[PDB]
RNA sequence: CGCCGCC
C-alpha cells in the first residue's frame, strides 16, 4: 500500500478530480507508472522468494504481474 | 469513375518495351532513314558490308 | 619574423619587389574579364586558382613559349583529370602515362 | 556527498507523502492551496510594493558562501556552480543539446513525411 | 487559348508599325521624375554581384528551395521537369560551379530561347503560365532573391509598396483601418468636410510596359549590366501547339524576377499619381523613415488633401479628405467639361447589393458628383500610354453629412465603418466580425469596422470547389476529402472573423459540402441516407475514414426576408443546414481557428512582452530558458517560435516574399489556396489539432470500430496500436519502369477499394432496403 | 488650383480624345468589340 | 600513448551519440557510487586551489588529492577529485576532458575504488 | 534626358559636398577651440534553437492532395 | 582562435596594369605596416601580385573586407598564399649564441 | 547540356527533309538524347537552310547599330527586320562591332 | 415550416 501509494501521485502537483478515484495525470506518466508499478510487484515477489528478478522469463513476469500460482 | 474521360488503353496490349527494344528499333528505323536518303540523293557510292 | 633573403627564397620568379549617395554608373570599359579558363576544360574551385593559375591566360604558344609550356600543358591534364568528367579523366590520364 | 543529502530529502518527503496522506490529493487539499497562494506568477505590479531591490544574503546550500551573477552555462544536471565556473570546456553540452533538438525536429519532419498520402 | 495568342500576336505586330504608344516628351517626364526622386532618396544603386560576394551562397540556396517546392507529386514528366531538378541538385551538390554559371549568363548572355504558354481555366478567370527552361530559371531566380533582399536593404520601395512583410489583413485593417480612424478628427462633418475612398486597378499594367523605357529606367537604379540582362528576358518566343509568335512590348510575368519589375514600376506609377511633394512627406525622410500609414508632424498630414495611399500589387487605395471649399472648386473643375444632370444611377453601389440599402452609398447629387470627380482628377495625371484606371472596375466611396457609412474593399474582403458619433443607439460592435477601432490618443473605441468576404472571392472558392468537383473523376476518395479540406482551410483561416457575417456565403459552405458528400456517394452507387452514415466521413484517417472539416453542420440563420435588404435587423430563424439532426453535433471549424481581432491583441502583448524580458535579462545577467512559453512560445503574428528555428540565418535573407509567392500563380499551374504565408517566416498560423479529439468524442472513441471491420481486422484486440498505409506511395524512383498511359494517368483503384472494404458492415448492411440481395460465387 | 500643381501631367485635355458613342459594327470577329470586351473580361 | 587515451574517451561519447545510447546504460551507470575523478597530465604549476578553480565548474570539490612527491618533488601530474554529487563527474568527464591549460591537455575518467596515492598512469 | 540628368544629378552632388566643407570644418573650429579652457584643462539558452528545421513553405508547392492537417500525431 | 590559415601573405588576382609603383603601397599600408610586395613581369604576372606585411591581423583585414572590392576599374580577387618550395637551402649561417641573452 | 554534334546535325536535317515543319516529337523519336523541344531549337538557330550564317555585308551593320540603339536591347525583335535572323548572329555582330570601334 | 432513397 505504502510505495504504490507514493507512486500513484508521481509530482507534488498531481490532483484528482472529485468524481474519479485515480489520479488524472497523462499517458506519458501513465506508463512511467505503469512500468515503476510492475517494477514494484517483480521486486516484491524477488525480495519475498528470495529469487533474482532478472533470471525470469517474460512467461513467468506474466504469470507473476498477474499473480499467477506458481 | 469516368469510364468516358480517362486515358484510355486497349485490352491485351502487351506494354511498352523497355529500353533495349526501343533503341533497337531505334537503330533500325534510322537505317530506313538514312537508306531512303542516300536513296533520294541517288548516292552511288554508299556500301553496306557484310555486318552492317 | 622573415628577412629578405628567405622572403625571396620563398617566392617563385616572374616576380619583381618595388546618407549615401545616388548618382548612376555609365557604360563601362567592358568589365569582362576571364575568370575560368578559355576552353571547356573544368570548372575551377576559388581554391584551385593558384595551381591552375597559369592557364587562365592564353599562351598563344610563341614568344612566351620554349619548351617549357609543353611541360605545363601537364597543367592542362592534372586539371582535367581532377576535376573533369570521367571520358576528360581517362583521356588526360591515358595521354599523361603515354607521355 | 550530497546525492545522500537528497535521498534524505526524498524518503523524509516520502514519510509524510506515505504514513499521512491518503491516495488522492484533490484540488483543495490544504497543501496547493497553499501553493497556489504562494506561486511567484509573473506580471504581478505589487512585487516591488513589498520588495526593495534583488539583493543577497547568505543564500546558500551549506552556510559557505555561494557563486556570484555570471552566466553559468545551462548543464543538463543542475549545478552547485561555486568558485569560479567561467566557462572552458570541450564544447560537449552545447553539442549534445543541438543534437537533440535536431532530433526532435527531424521527427517533426517525419511525420509529416510520413502521413502525405494517407 | 488560340484567340488570346492571335490577339496577342496582332497587338504585337501592331506596337511595331505604330510607334511606342508613349511620346517623347510623356516618358521624359517620367524619367526625370524618377531621378528627382531617387536622389532625393539618396538611393545608392545595386551593384552586380561580386563573385566573391558575402550572402551569396545563402541566396541561391533560397533560390533553390523556392524552386525545388514546385516538386513534390512525382509523377514528374520525361525529362522537362526531371531536367529541372537535375538542375537543381547539380545546383546543390556545386553551389560555386552554378554561382559562376549565373554570374557568366548573368553578364553575357542576351538572347534567350522558347518560353511556353497555358491557361488555368478558373472558370471566369484565366492567367497564364509560362514556363522557362530550367538552365534559365536558375539564374534568374538568383537574381529576384537577389534584387529583392538587395532592394529591402537599401529600401527602394516606400512603405505603400504591398505586400510588405506585415501580413495581408493586417495590410488589411490593423495598418489601414486604424489608420484611417487616427486622422485628425477624419470626421467632424460641421463644416462640410467630407472624406472619400478612390479604389482600382491600373489597368492593363502588365502589358503596356515599353522594354526600352523600362531599360531606361531600371539601369537607375541596378547594376547596367542587369538591367539589360532584366529587359532581355522579357522577349522571347511565346509557344503553344503552333503558334510561335515573339514577344517585345509587354512583360511576360512568368518570369522569376517580375515582382521586382512590376513594384518598381508601380514605384514609379505612384510618384506619378501622389505627384512628389506628398509622395516625399509620406516616405518620410531618408535620415528617419516613415512607417506604414504614419507621418511625422501631423501639421505635415494637414495639408494635400490625399491622406494616405497603399498600394498593392496593381490595385491602389487612395483615402483623401476634403475640407469643403476644395471640394466645391474640384467638383465645379469637373463639371467646365461635362453637362447633363443625373447621369447618376450608376455609382458604386446601385447593383452591390452585398450590403442593406441604409447600409449601402446614398446617391446624393453632392456626394456622387464629388466622387465621380475625384476619380475623373486621378484618373487622368496618369497618362493612358503606361496605364489607365478604367471606371467600371473601380469603386469610390464617400463619407459627408449625408452618408454615414465608409466602405471599401481591401485586400480580399470587404469592410465598412460607421463611427460611433453617428448611430443613435451603439451598434452593438461586440458580437462577430465586428471589429471596433480605437484612437490610440486618446485610447477609447471610436468606429465599427464590420466585414464581410468579398462577392469575387466567394465566387472563387465556389470555382475551386467546382473544379475538385470536376476532377472527383479522376483521383480517389480519400484525395478529393483531402483537396475539400486544403480549399476549406484556405478559405477560413483567411476569412476568419467575415465568415461569419458573409450570410450568402454559409449558404455556399453546405451546399458544396454537401455536393462533394454525395459525390462521394455516386462513387460507391449507393446515394442511399443510411447506407452511407456521417460516420464515414466525418472520422479522421489516423483511425481511417475519409476525415473532412466540417463547416456545414452550422445552422445556417436567416432574417425577415421583406426588411432584410432595407436595415440591419438582427437574428431570428434559424435554418437546419446540412440535414443531420439525430444529435451527433459535428464540430464546426471555425471555433478551431483563432480569430484575428483576437490573434493581433495577442501579437501585440507578446511582442511587447518579449521586447521586455529582452532587456530584462540584459539588465539582469540571466539566460531566457523557458520564459519564452508562457506566450505558449507561439502567439504573436511572427510567431516567436520564428526566431528561433534552424534556418534563421539564412531566413533572414528571403526578403521580399509574400509577393513572389503571389507572383506564383504565373509558373506552376496549382492554385495556390495559401498565397498569403508560408509556415517558415511567419509560423503556423492555426493549430486546428483538437478538432481530431473532438470530432471522435463527437462520435464515440470505438464510434467506427462498431462499422469498420475490426473485430475481423483480425485479433487485433486492443485497436489502439493500430496503424495504417505507411508503404512507399512516395516511391522516390519508384523502380522506373515504362508505364504505358493507363499505368501512367489513371486513377490507383488499391486505397479506393481499400477504403471500401474497410467500412464493408455498414456500406453493405442488410437491412436499408430488404429486397433484392445477390451472393458472390464459392 | 493649389492642390495639385507638383503633379507632372496637369491636364491630359480629353477623355477619348473626342467623345465615347460608336455603336459600330466590325465583323471581323477577331477585331469585333464583342470579342474584344469577352477577351478583356476573361483572360487576364 | 599519453593522451590517445583522451581520444579512446572521446571516441566513447562520440559512439554513444552516434548509436544513440540511452543514459540508464551509457557507461556512467558503471561508474555510479563514485564521485572520485581521476585528472591527467596537469601542467606542475597547478597548486590545489587553481585545480579548485577550473574543475569547481560543475560543483565544488569536496576531496582534491594531487599527487605531491615525498620529499624532492612538489607535483607529479595527476589529481583526484570528489565532487557533491556523482553527475558533477559524469559532466566533468564529458566536457572537461581533452581540454587543455598552458600547454599540456589534460584527461578526465572515472575512479570507482578509493583515493590511490600512486597507481595510476604517468 | 540620360545626360542631361546625370550632369545636373553630379551638379548638385558637388555643391552638396562643397557646403559639406564650409558647414562641418567650420564646426571643428567649433569644436577645437572650445574657449572655455581649450587645451589648458542577451545569451540565448541553446535549448530554444534549432527545434524546427524547413526553407521550405510547408504549405507544399500548392499540391492540394496530401494531408497538410494536424501538425502533429494522433496516438 | 586560428592557426590553420597560411598569414604573412597575400596573394592578388585581376589589378590594373597602370599600377605603376604607388597604389599598392596605398591600399596595402592603408592597413598596416607592410613588408613588401611581388610585381609580376610576364604578361600573365603583370596584373596579378603579391603582398607581405609584418602583421597576420592586418592580413585578416585585408582578406576579410576587400573580397570582390572595386577599385580601378577592375575588381581584384584576394587570397592566401601558399609557401611550399624553396630554390636554395641556406648554409654555412653562423648565428652563434655570443651572449645577446 | 545540348552539344550538338554533327551525326546529330545531319541527322536532324534528314528527318526535316522526310518528316515536315510542324512535327519534332516523331523526328525527337530517333536521336536518343533530344527532346522535341531542342530539336526546334537547333533546326531554327542553326540549320535552317535560309540561314544565311556567313557573309557580314556592309548595309545590315549600319542597319544594326542605329537599329541596336532604338531599342537597346532585345535581339529577338530585332532579329528578323536585319534578318541575319539567327538572333546572336546579331549579338555576335554588336559585340565584335563594339570591340573594334574600342580596340 | 423537416431535401434526400439509382438501373
Ligand atoms: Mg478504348
Amino acid at each position: 500500500n505504502d510505495r504504490a501509494k507514493v507512486i500513484l501521485k508521481p509530482d507534488k502537483t498531481t490532483i484528482t478530480e472529485p468524481h474519479h478515484i485515480w489520479p488524472t495525470l497523462t499517458d506519458e506518466e501513465w506508463i512511467k507508472v505503469e512500468v515503476q508499478l510492475k517494477d514494484l510487484i517483480l521486486a516484491d515477489y524477488g525480495k519475498k522468494n528470495n529469487v533474482n528478478v532478472a533470471s525470469l522469463t517474460q512467461s513467468e513476469i506474466r504469470d507473476i504481474i498477474l499473480g499467477m500460482e506458481i | 469513375m469516368d469510364f468516358q474521360h480517362r486515358p484510355g488503353g486497349k485490352t491485351g496490349s502487351g506494354g511498352v518495351a523497355s529500353s533495349s527494344e526501343s533503341n533497337r528499333d531505334r537503330r533500325e528505323r534510322l537505317r530506313q532513314l538514312a537508306l531512303e536518303t542516300i536513296d533520294i540523293n541517288k548516292d552511288p557510292y554508299f556500301m553496306k558490308n557484310h555486318l552492317g | 619574423p622573415l628577412s629578405d633573403e628567405e622572403l625571396d627564397a620563398m617566392f617563385p620568379e616572374g616576380y619583381k619587389v618595388l546618407t549615401g549617395f545616388h548618382m548612376q554608373t555609365e557604360d563601362r570599359t567592358m568589365k569582362s574579364v576571364n575568370d575560368q579558363p578559355s576552353g571547356n576544360l573544368p570548372f575551377l574551385k576559388p581554391d584551385d586558382i593558384q595551381y591552375f593559375d597559369k592557364l587562365l591566360v592564353d599562351v598563344d604558344e610563341s614568344t612566351l613559349s620554349p619548351e617549357e609550356q609543353k611541360e605545363r600543358k601537364i597543367m592542362k591534364l592534372l586539371l582535367k583529370i581532377k576535376n573533369g568528367t570521367p571520358p576528360m579523366r581517362k583521356a588526360a590520364l591515358r595521354q599523361i602515362t603515354d607521355k | 556527498g550530497l546525492a545522500q543529502s537528497r535521498q534524505q530529502q526524498q524518503n523524509v518527503e516520502d514519510a509524510m507523502k506515505e504514513m499521512q496522506k491518503p491516495l488522492a490529493r484533490y484540488i483543495d487539499d490544504e497543501d496547493l492551496d497553499r501553493m497556489l497562494r504562494e506561486q511567484e506568477r509573473e506580471g504581478d505590479p505589487m512585487a516591488n510594493f513589498i520588495k526593495k531591490n534583488k539583493a543577497k544574503e547568505n543564500k546558500n546550500k551549506k552556510v559557505r558562501p555561494r557563486y556570484s551573477g555570471p552566466a553559468p552555462p545551462p548543464n543538463r544536471f543542475w549545478p552547485g556552480y561555486r568558485w569560479d565556473g567561467v566557462d572552458r570546456s570541450n564544447g560537449f553540452e552545447q553539442k549534445r543539446f543541438a543534437r537533440l533538438a535536431s532530433k526532435k525536429a527531424v521527427e517533426e519532419l517525419a511525420y509529416k513525411w510520413s502521413v502525405e498520402d494517407m | 487559348t488560340r484567340l488570346y495568342l492571335k490577339a496577342e500576336q496582332e497587338r504585337q505586330h501592331n506596337y511595331l508599325k505604330d510607334g511606342p504608344y508613349i511620346t517623347a516628351e510623356e516618358a521624359v517626364a517620367v524619367y526625370t521624375t524618377t531621378v528627382h526622386w531617387l536622389e532625393s532618396r539618396r538611393f545608392s544603386p545595386i551593384p552586380f554581384p561580386p563573385l566573391s560576394y558575402k550572402h551569396d551562397t545563402k541566396l541561391l540556396i533560397l533560390a533553390l528551395e523556392r524552386l525545388k517546392e514546385a516538386y513534390s507529386v512525382k509523377s514528374r514528366l520525361n525529362q522537362s521537369q526531371r531536367e529541372e531538378l537535375g538542375l537543381i541538385e547539380q545546383a546543390y551538390d556545386n553551389p560555386h560551379e552554378a554561382l559562376s554559371r549565373i554570374k557568366r549568363h548573368l553578364l553575357t548572355q542576351r538572347a534567350f530561347k522558347e518560353v511556353g504558354i497555358e491557361f488555368m481555366d478558373l472558370y471566369s478567370h484565366l492567367v497564364p503560365v509560362y514556363d522557362v527552361e530550367p538552365l534559365e530559371k536558375i539564374t534568374d531566380a538568383y537574381l529576384d532573391q537577389y534584387l529583392w533582399y538587395e532592394a529591402d536593404k537599401r529600401r527602394l520601395f516606400p512603405p505603400w509598396i504591398k505586400p510588405a512583410d506585415t501580413e495581408p489583413p493586417p495590410l488589411l485593417v490593423y495598418k489601414w483601418c486604424q489608420g484611417i480612424n487616427n486622422l485628425q478628427d477624419v470626421w467632424e462633418t460641421s463644416e462640410g468636410e467630407c472624406n472619400v475612398m478612390l479604389e482600382s486597378r491600373f489597368e492593363k499594367m502588365y502589358e503596356k510596359i515599353d522594354l526600352t523605357l523600362l531599360n531606361r529606367l531600371l539601369r537607375l537604379i541596378v547594376d547596367h549590366n542587369i538591367a539589360d540582362y532584366m529587359t532581355a528576358k522579357n522577349n522571347v518566343v511565346i509557344n503553344y501547339k503552333d503558334m510561335n509568335h515573339t514577344n517585345s512590348y509587354g512583360i511576360i510575368r512568368g518570369l522569376q524576377f517580375a515582382s521586382f519589375i512590376v513594384q518598381y514600376y508601380g514605384l514609379v506609377m505612384d510618384l506619378l499619381v501622389l505627384g512628389l511633394h506628398r509622395a516625399s512627406e509620406m516616405a518620410g525622410p531618408p535620415q528617419m523613415p516613415n512607417d506604414f500609414l504614419s507621418f511625422q508632424d501631423i501639421a505635415t498630414e494637414a495639408a494635400h488633401p490625399i491622406r494616405l495611399f497603399c498600394r498593392y500589387i496593381d490595385r491602389i487605395h487612395i483615402f483623401f479628405r476634403f475640407t469643403a471649399d476644395e471640394a466645391r472648386d474640384l467638383i465645379q473643375r469637373y463639371l467646365t467639361e461635362h453637362p447633363d444632370p443625373n447621369n447618376e444611377n450608376i455609382v458604386g453601389y446601385n447593383n452591390k447589393k452585398c450590403w442593406p440599402r441604409d447600409a449601402r452609398m446614398r446617391l446624393m447629387k453632392h456626394d456622387v458628383n464629388l466622387g465621380r470627380a475625384v476619380f475623373w482628377d486621378i484618373k487622368n495625371r496618369l497618362p493612358r500610354s503606361v496605364t489607365t484606371v478604367q471606371w467600371e472596375n473601380s469603386f469610390v466611396s464617400v463619407y459627408s453629412k449625408d452618408n454615414p457609412n465608409l466602405l471599401f474593399n481591401m485586400c480580399g474582403f470587404e469592410c465598412r465603418i460607421l463611427p460611433k458619433c453617428r448611430t443613435s443607439y451603439e451598434e452593438f460592435t461586440h458580437k462577430d466580425g465586428v471589429w471596433n477601432l480605437q484612437n490610440e490618443v486618446t485610447k477609447e473605441r471610436t468606429a465599427q469596422c464590420f466585414l464581410r468576404v468579398d462577392d469575387e472571392s466567394m465566387q472563387r472558392f465556389h470555382n475551386r470547389v467546382r473544379q475538385i468537383l470536376m476532377a472527383s473523376g479522376s483521383t480517389t476518395f480519400t484525395k478529393i476529402v483531402n483537396k475539400w479540406n486544403t480549399a476549406l482551410i484556405g478559405l477560413m483561416t483567411y476569412f476568419r472573423e467575415a465568415v461569419v457575417n458573409t450570410q450568402e456565403l454559409l449558404d455556399l459552405l453546405v451546399k458544396c459540402e454537401n455536393k462533394i458528400q454525395t459525390r462521394i456517394k455516386i462513387g460507391l452507387n449507393s446515394k442511399m441516407p443510411s447506407r452511407f452514415p456521417p460516420v464515414v466521413f466525418y472520422t479522421p484517417k489516423e483511425l481511417g475514414g475519409l476525415g473532412m472539416l466540417s463547416m456545414g453542420h452550422v445552422l445556417i440563420p436567416q432574417s425577415d426576408l421583406r426588411w432584410s435588404k432595407q436595415t440591419d435587423v438582427g437574428i431570428t430563424h434559424f435554418r437546419s443546414g446540412m440535414s443531420h439532426e439525430e444529435d451527433q453535433l459535428i464540430p464546426n471549424l471555425y471555433r478551431y481557428i483563432q480569430p484575428w481581432e483576437s490573434e493581433f491583441i495577442d501579437s501585440q502583448r507578446v511582442w511587447a512582452e518579449y521586447a521586455l524580458k529582452r532587456q530584462e535579462a540584459i539588465a539582469q545577467n540571466r539566460r531566457l530558458t523557458l520564459e519564452d512559453l508562457e506566450d505558449s512560445w507561439d502567439r504573436g503574428i511572427p510567431r516567436i517560435n520564428t526566431l528561433f528555428q534552424k534556418d534563421r540565418h539564412t531566413l533572414a535573407y528571403d526578403k521580399g516574399w509574400r509577393v513572389r509567392t503571389d507572383f506564383k500563380q504565373y509558373q506552376v499551374l496549382k492554385q495556390n489556396p495559401f498565397w498569403w504565408t508560408h509556415q517558415r517566416h511567419d509560423g503556423k498560423l492555426w493549430n486546428l489539432n483538437n478538432y481530431r479529439t473532438d470530432m471522435i468524442q463527437a462520435l464515440g472513441g470505438v464510434e467506427g470500430i462498431l462499422e469498420h471491420t475490426l473485430f475481423k481486422g483480425t485479433y487485433f484486440p486492443t485497436w489502439e496500436g493500430l496503424f495504417w498505409e505507411k508503404a512507399s506511395g512516395f516511391e522516390e524512383s519508384m523502380k522506373w519502369k515504362k508505364l504505358t498511359n493507363a499505368q501512367r494517368s489513371g486513377l490507383n483503384q488499391i486505397p479506393n477499394r481499400r477504403f471500401t472494404l474497410w467500412w464493408s458492415p455498414t456500406i453493405n448492411r442488410a437491412n436499408v432496403y430488404v429486397g433484392f440481395q445477390v451472393q458472390l460465387d464459392l | 488650383r493649389r492642390w495639385d500643381d507638383d503633379v507632372v501631367f496637369k491636364n491630359c485635355a480629353k477623355g477619348v480624345d473626342d467623345q465615347k458613342k460608336d455603336k459600330r459594327f466590325v465583323n471581323d470577329t477577331l477585331r469585333s468589340e464583342f470579342h474584344k470586351k469577352f477577351m478583356e473580361k476573361y483572360i487576364k | 600513448n599519453p593522451l590517445t587515451k583522451v581520444k579512446l574517451i572521446n571516441e566513447l561519447n562520440e559512439r554513444e551519440v552516434q548509436l544513440g545510447v540511452a543514459d540508464k546504460v551509457s557507461w556512467h551507470s558503471e561508474y555510479k557510487d563514485s564521485a572520485w575523478i581521476f585528472l591527467g597530465g596537469l601542467p606542475y604549476e597547478l597548486t590545489e586551489g587553481d585545480i579548485i578553480c577550473v574543475f569547481s565548474q560543475y560543483g565544488e570539490i569536496v576531496n582534491i588529492n594531487l599527487v605531491r612527491d615525498k620529499k624532492t618533488g612538489k607535483s607529479k601530474g595527476f589529481c583526484f577529485l570528489c565532487y557533491e554529487d556523482q553527475r558533477s563527474t559524469i559532466l566533468a568527464v564529458d566536457n572537461f576532458n581533452g581540454i587543455k591549460i598552458k600547454g599540456r591537455t589534460i584527461r578526465v575518467d572515472h575512479v570507482s575504488n578509493y583515493r590511490a596515492p600512486k597507481d595510476s598512469e604517468e | 534626358a540620360d545626360r542631361k540628368a546625370r550632369e545636373a544629378v553630379e551638379m548638385r552632388a558637388q555643391v552638396e559636398r562643397k557646403m559639406a566643407q564650409k558647414e562641418k570644418e567650420k564646426h571643428e573650429e567649433k569644436l577645437r577651440e572650445m574657449a572655455q579652457k581649450a587645451r589648458e584643462r542577451v545569451q540565448y539558452d541553446q535549448r530554444l534553437f534549432n527545434q524546427s528545421k524547413g526553407m521550405d513553405s510547408g504549405f507544399a508547392g500548392g499540391e492540394d492532395e496530401i494531408y497538410n492537417v494536424y501538425d502533429q500525431a494522433w496516438r | 582562435r586560428l592557426p590553420p590559415e597560411v598569414n604573412r601573405i597575400l596573394y592578388i588576382r585581376n589589378l590594373p596594369y597602370k599600377i605603376t609603383a604607388e597604389e599598392m603601397y596605398d591600399i596595402f599600408g592603408k592597413y598596416g605596416p607592410i613588408r613588401q610586395i611581388r610585381v609580376g613581369n610576364t604578361p600573365e604576372t603583370r596584373g596579378t601580385a603579391y603582398v607581405v606585411y609584418e602583421d597576420i591581423f592586418d592580413a585578416k583585414n585585408a582578406c576579410d573586407h576587400l573580397s570582390g572590392f572595386n577599385v580601378c576599374n577592375r575588381y581584384l580577387v584576394v587570397l592566401y598564399y601558399n609557401a611550399n618550395r624553396a630554390f636554395q637551402k641556406m648554409d654555412t649561417k653562423k648565428k652563434e649564441e655570443q651572449l645577446k641573452l | 547540356g545540348g552539344v550538338w554534334r554533327n551525326t546529330e546535325d545531319e541527322i536532324l536535317k534528314a528527318a526535316v527533309m522526310k518528316y515536315g515543319k510542324n512535327q519534332w516529337s516523331r523526328i525527337a523519336s530517333l536521336l536518343h538524347r533530344k527532346s522535341a523541344k531542342q530539336c526546334k531549337a537547333r533546326w531554327y538557330e542553326w540549320l535552317d537552310p535560309s540561314i544565311k550564317k556567313t557573309e557580314w555585308s556592309r548595309e545590315e551593320e549600319e542597319k544594326l547599330l542605329h537599329l541596336a540603339k532604338l531599342m537597346p536591347t532585345q535581339w529577338r525583335t530585332i532579329a528578323p527586320i536585319i534578318g541575319r535572323t539567327a538572333a546572336q548572329c546579331l549579338e555576335h555582330y554588336e559585340f565584335l562591332l563594339d570591340k573594334a570601334a574600342q580596340r
